């Protein structure tokens, strides 16, 4: 009983860790001005019709 | 060529959402001698535009395949 306590404590701390690890991969991945304007210039490809 | 007399941007539905106010065009209204008209020009005007800090009651000198202003 006791082992299945800790052993259920460790699953959870692992996937927290693992969680937590991802998280900070993707804040590292958004590195950006805050809360400032953009100014954004798009072209694509636009199908038309008749 | 001819004097500057409207400068407006047509706002259009934006490709990628995000509540963005887009412009799909910028109206520029030239008149001359005997002569007037209103140029639905792409977007990158506005480039050229704030380059050379043209206004209204200005006269400029735009190429048609090139894109720049004067």
């Amino acid at each position: 009983k006791l082992n299945i306590l800790s052993l259920d404590k460790f699953k959870e701390q692992e996937v927290w860790k693992k969680e937590n690890r991802l998280a900070l991969q993707k804040r590292q991945k958004q590195k950006f001005q805050p809360n400032e304007t953009i100014l954004q210039f798009l072209s694509t490809a636009w199908l038309m019709t008749p | 060529e001819g004097e500057v007399t409207e400068l407006t941007p047509e706002d259009a539905e934006n490709p990628l959402g995000g509540y963005g106010k887009t412009i799909s065009h910028v109206i520029v209204g030239l008149k001359s001698a005997k002569g007037t008209k209103t140029l639905r020009l792409d977007p990158t005007i506005y480039e050229s535009i704030q380059r050379e800090k043209v206004s209204i009651g200005d006269v400029i000198y735009i190429e048609a395949n090139t894109g720049a202003v004067k």
